[PDB]
Order: structure tokens, then C-alpha cells, then sequence
């Protein structure tokens, strides 16, 4: 999966309140749309895992701005929860096709606060998803 | 505390009464070939490779007298699947490579070390390739057969064993349409060796410094379009193993079981992947097998494995001999 | 002889890994001088005639 | 004498009780075996002298270690007096054959503690050594 | 192994107490030097074995003169412990850098005695070394 390092946020970042991402993506635009590629798309990768108090749950969510200020969100996952981040879950998030300046992440944590686990998320294109489909299944 | 690493001198390390030592003896290259075998194709989405694979089949319906039976519809799921890019610089104070004039010699002989480092890298990733967790790799061998219980667990054969100490054996076929390799629009495959020539470096406090450097991309994917054409012999566990095909796992029946589960033989080309420690008690277990047979004296040696089916068979080093048993 | 290979690494894009160095130690070996000489009288070489038969 | 900017440890540490160096080499091996390199070498250089309370001697010998934790001597020189430490005064030591990851330089201080004297240790090849030899010694 | 007949000290001498070197190489100037070679280096070779009643340690160790009456160490190696000196044991002391007329080997036996072990000191040029080497070491 190759990554761009500069689309590239929360490098690896330790999520245990329902906090913002580090770093904020900032496009050349007023209206970058990168959701009109039809090729971007966020990826959140988990490490460790989600222990947790529990039962806890995970929301990535991307969110626009006009300015690097006051986020809004344009997608959103659900409550994911605990015990769905083991160590490598890709949760991806489809770039909103109505992007603005400015993107970022926020993590919604369902109560309690998430005790270890990092999530990395970053603008791809695209995710490397090839998981075996059945043959049979009778033989087998 | 400890100091290090781009290239301490140490020149002096690879030097005689004189210049660089050519005649270097090769320790630690390995001689394992899926790279040599296996197939390259440009990757067709923009860095993926997408491959539409049937999911659904219409079933058809028995139908009673007089009476108009529903349609029936295809379905069909397709997959996406990824590359990465293994790359690396190589560089050398100018002013440590200049010296006796070995600047040319020892790029030279650091570059060897480099083509293997990669080769030996690129193989050990082949079949351990997570993606899951490195992120930037892209997924290979393992854990596409993990679980027993995943959609293609049936074709992985378990050997048997249990504790640390076992390996696993590959067949695969290499061909466009059930498993190759892939690179990207436009970068080539494989190993690139771009030489930058000398230009300026950064001391760490800004202090100047000069010096050579090399490039070495090698930027590759893996279509596994289906998991039919692979099958993966899991728990050998290898101190059990006995020429005799006697205690622990008999290798030629777990090995052309492997063979009857593939569906066809037909494209491309076939080819199994043993650690060499397997390799060697395969030819041993060969021979015997044979030798309450017929077996002439003088091929009392056993021809070194070759075509086990009429499929190469190839060895592989950089693929783990202490493997953990897969539950 | 070489002890380390350099292992490279994975690149995301917009980003300069590490150099890798090629570690190689060296091993050296000596040798053994194994000789006699082999005196003989020359009167008792020469006589009877056996002076090369013998020698 | 040239020097690598790495192999330089102990930059002039002005050792006053019998420590250890500051730094500690690591080669990149279990093995560096630098020795039979027959051109490596430890120089330990003297400023500006090894003034203490006296007679105290400072024994310099290297040290090897699996891991960055635990040495043990693998060379060493004997007890150099004082004054026998000027500013300016190398005492080489021969790069031990069979050296191990992690290499360091420790300075075996004699009572009583040195008051004054920094030590400086680095890997070169070769040392500066020309001590001036006699000439008739008639003439004159 | 090449070996000058004359620089041969100690040729199967029993160290059972902590003594020195049976034999003292005399060269034939007051400041040799002979580290400068950069070549020359003692070896101390073992036969048959450190039997002792155990567990003791021998520290060999090189020692100058001015004139063949006192000697000094110029060079050491550490407490070489016992099972370390079976038959075939090559322990090598590089040369002293700075040598003087009259070297002979020191060994500083740790108590208690040996009871069993014989030694050959000599300098060569060089050394027959040949450690082995790494493999894979994935494989096998």
C-alpha cells in the first residue's frame, strides 16, 4: 500500500479521548473536491489494538473547514467498536466528494476513554483489499 | 551513547596491503528464486490491480407445469489489491571513498552487498507481507492463507505439526490470471540501481560534508487473483522430520496432495517454494521411498529434486524455518 | 567476508529513509613451513656406481 | 591523524574518579572483530595533564559487550603514571582482535582521584607516533 | 603459523603459579617499537587445558625493561577465564606500541593455582585467525 506522506495524518496517533487528529490537511483550494478524483479515499489503519475500560466504541469521521479553524463532519463510519481494532483493520472512509479547504480527523469514542491503540490515517488511492471468496463451497 | 550508522570508516575494513578487496567471499547471500520465476505484469488501476472474480451463480430452477420461473442474475464482487515501493540510498563520505583511489572500487563492492540486500528483502516479503500492520508493504504470502477457517483455508493443507519449530511449503502458479507480481505507470520491475554521482550532504549540526550516493527502487505489487491457484503446506514441523518418511511429516504425499489441489495445471507455470532445509529431507525421503523399489546403485545419491510433478521445484531461503504453527 | 547486508526499507511518497551501510568483516589465515634436507656422504653415494640410484 | 566523526568517543571528558567513557561504540555486528583489520586502533590523548593528589595512575583498556549493558576488558595498558600525562601525550592502544558489538573506553583511575585531565578516545588509522631515536650517539 | 625461533618464548611452560615467561626476548636496540610493525603481535597458545582446582583466571600480559632486570606491563589482556584455555586456544595480545629492549610474558594467574596448563608465547606476523562466520542465519 503506497502512501502519500504529506496526505498523510495522524501519523500514529495514541487515541484515548475522543480527540481531533494531529495534523490538519490543507489543499491548494477553496474547493479542492478531491472526492471527484473518484480515486482518494481516507484509510484508518489500527495499532495496537482497542483495549479499552469497554465497552467502547471508535468513530473516524473526516471534517472540512473553510480556514484551518472550525471543522464540520462529511463522513462518518459508526460506532465501531472494541474488539474490531485488533492489530491491522482497515477502516476505510470514502473521500466526501464535497471537500473544502482544509480536511481533518476526529475520533468519536463512546465512553470509556480508549486506555492504547493508534490509528493512522491517510488519503490513498487505493486501499489493497483482496480478501478469498468462497469456490464451492460444497468441496469446499 | 552509541554512535552510528551511514559508513564509519571502515574502508578499512574491506582493504589488503593496498586497494579494495574484489575477491570478497559472499557470506551471507542467500540463493532463494521466486524473483527470477516469478511473472511481472504493469499493474492495471492507477496503483492497484483490479480483478473482477464471479460470486454468484444463477442456479436454474426444476419447474412445475404452467407457470413463469424467476430470471436469475450473476453476481459478481471484484477486488482490488496493491503495490509498494522498496526502495533505497547508499551513501559514502567523499572524502572516505577517495582514499587510495578505491571510490570506484567501493561503490562497486557496497553495490553488491545492496542487489542482494534487496533481493533478500523483497523475497522475505513475498511470503510474509502484512499490510495490515507495515502499511507501507504490500501483502504477499502470509497471512492471505491464514485461518483455517478463511475462504481459501481449504487450501491450506496442514502438515500437522505443532510448537515453534515448523515451516511451511508454497505452490503457486505463476501466470497473468492466478497469481504475479506487478508494477506501476510508468516504473519498471524490477531492481533499479540509478547511480546519483557525487553531490553535498548535511553534517547533523549543518556543518558540511561531501559525498557519493546511490538509488536503488524496486517497486512491486502482488495479484493473487485466486487463492485456487495456491496452496500452502502450513505446520512442517521440521526437527520431526525423519528420512525415513518415518515419524513427524512425510513430505511426498503432503507434497502432491498440494498437487491434486490445484485446479488444473494448465497456466502458467507451477512451481513449489521449500525452505531448503525441507529441500534436503526431500531428496533423502525421495530416495527411500524408491529404495524399496528400484534404484540402481550407482543413483544411489538421489537426483536433487527437480521436477517433483513436473513442476519446478524451488528453493527458497528467505522464507522462515521457525514459523508459528497456524491454529 | 561479508557479515551484514543492508535491508532497505518501504517509502511513502514525500519522504527520504535512511542509507544503509554494507558491514563486512575480515578473516585472515597462515601457513607452515615443512621441510628436511637430506645428507649422504659422497663416497657413499658415488660407490658401486649408485650415486642417482641412490640419491 | 584523521578521524571518524562516529569512532570518536570520550571527546574530552574530564575524568576525575574511575568512570567508564561517555560514549560506547557500536559496530553494526555481532562481530566487528576490528583487530584483525591490522589498521584499527585506539588513541587515548592527554590535556592537559593528569593532575590529582598523587601517585595515581590511569589505566585506559577497551571494553566489549553482547549489548550495550554489560562489558568486560578486552585490552588494556597498565598503570601509566602521572606525569606521564602531559597535554599532548597519546597512549595507543592495538585494536583488540576480537571485539563485539558496542566497544567502549574505560579509565581505570588508581587512588586518588585525578583533579584535572580530560582523556580524549577515537578509532584511527594510524595513530601520529614518531618518537625521535638517537643518532651516533658520539657525534654528539 | 610461521615463528621465528628466537622471538619463541615460554614453549610448553607449565603456569601454575601466577610467574612470567621462562624466556625474555632480548632485541637488539633500547626502543623497538615493534607495535609499529603493525604486524607483529604476541599469541599465547594453550595446551593441554586451565585445570585448576577453578574457578581462576589467567591475565597474560606483556612486559618491557630498560635492561633485562624489572619488568613493567606495556600490554594486557583481562581475567581470561578458565574453560577459555582448552587445547587450541590462540590468545592474542597485539604489540605494544611502545616497546623497549628485554620484552617477556607475564601471567598473572588469579587465584587459586593451576594445576595443569601449558602456554607458547611468540611473536608472529601474523596470526592464523578464522572465526566462522554468519550464514543466513535464517537458513539454518
Amino acid at each position: 500500500m503506497i502512501i502519500d506522506k504529506l496526505l498523510q495524518v495522524s501519523d500514529g496517533q495514541a487515541v484515548t479521548a475522543s480527540a481531533a487528529s494531529t495534523d490538519v490537511i490543507d489543499f491548494g483550494q477553496a474547493n479542492p473536491n478531491t472526492g471527484m478524483d473518484d480515486r482518494s479515499k481516507m484509510v484508518i489503519t489500527v495499532d495496537e489494538s482497542a483495549d479499552a475500560a469497554g465497552a467502547a466504541t471508535v468513530t473516524f469521521s473526516v471534517q472540512d473547514s473553510a480556514d484551518n479553524a472550525t471543522f464540520a463532519d462529511v463522513a462518518a463510519t459508526g460506532a465501531i467498536g472494541k474488539a474490531n481494532l485488533a492489530a491491522g483493520k482497515q477502516v476505510v472512509i470514502p473521500m466526501p466528494t464535497k471537500l473544502r479547504r482544509y480536511c481533518r480527523v476526529y475520533y468519536t469514542v463512546a465512553t470509556g476513554p480508549l486506555t492504547a491503540g493508534k490509528f493512522s490515517a491517510q488519503v490513498v488511492t487505493g486501499i489493497q483489499q483482496n480478501v478469498a471468496y468462497p469456490d464451492s463451497p460444497r468441496i469446499a | 551513547s552509541t554512535t552510528n550508522p551511514t559508513l564509519a570508516d571502515v574502508a578499512a575494513r574491506m582493504t589488503p596491503d593496498g586497494k579494495i578487496d574484489p575477491q570478497i567471499v559472499e557470506m551471507l547471500n542467500e540463493t532463494n528464486e521466486i524473483l527470477d520465476d516469478m511473472t511481472v505484469i504493469e499493474a492495471n488501476g492507477f496503483t492497484e490491480h483490479k480483478t473482477t472474480v464471479r460470486s454468484g451463480l444463477p442456479t436454474g430452477t426444476w419447474r412445475k407445469l404452467n407457470y413463469g420461473v424467476q430470471p436469475e442474475k450473476s453476481r459478481t464482487v471484484q477486488v482490488k489489491d496493491s503495490m509498494g515501493m522498496l526502495e533505497t540510498y547508499a551513501e559514502v563520505d567523499k572524502a572516505l571513498a577517495d582514499l587510495n583511489g578505491n571510490s570506484a572500487a567501493w561503490r562497486l563492492s557496497e553495490d553488491r552487498a545492496f542487489i542482494e540486500g534487496m533481493n533478500q528483502t523483497q523475497a522475505t516479503t513475498l511470503f510474509y507481507g502484512d499490510s495490515s500492520i507495515d502499511a507501507e508493504k504490500f501483502m504477499g504470502l502470509t497471512p492471505r492463507f491464514n485461518s483455517l477457517s478463511a475462504e481459501n483455508g481449504q487450501n491450506i493443507i496442514d502438515a500437522g505439526g505443532t510448537g515453534s519449530d515448523n515451516a511451511s511449503i508454497w505452490l503457486t502458479v505463476w501466470g497473468p490470471n492466478t497469481l504475479h507480481t506487478i508494477y506501476p505507470k510508468g516504473s519498471q520491475a524490477g531492481l533499479q540501481s540509478r547511480d546519483l554521482g557525487e553531490d553535498t550532504l548535511i553534517d547533523a549540526a549543518g556543518g558540511r560534508y561531501q559525498g557519493y550516493r546511490t538509488h536503488y527502487k524496486w517497486d512491486i505489487g502482488l495479484t493473487l487473483r485466486d487463492w485456487r491457484y495456491v496452496v500452502r503446506i502450513a505446520n512442517v514441523d521440521v526437527s520431526e522430520l525423519t528420512k525415513n518418511a518415518s515419524a513427524g511429516a512425510d513430505l511426498i504425499d503432503l507434497m502432491t496432495q498440494a498437487v491434486e489441489l490445484i485446479p488444473n495445471v494448465g497456466m502458467g507455470r507451477p512451481a513449489f517454494y521449500m525452505p531448503r532445509k525441507i529441500r534436503s529431507f526431500l531428496r533423502r525421503q525421495i530416495t527411500n521411498k524408491v529404495a524399496a523399489s528400484t534404484l540402481t546403485m550407482e543413483e544411489i545419491a538421489g537426483k536433487k529434486v527437480v521436477a517433483f510433478d513436473g513442476i519446478p521445484c524451488r528453493r527458497t531461503d528467505a522464507l522462515l524455518l521457525t514459523e508459528a504453527r497456524v491454529v
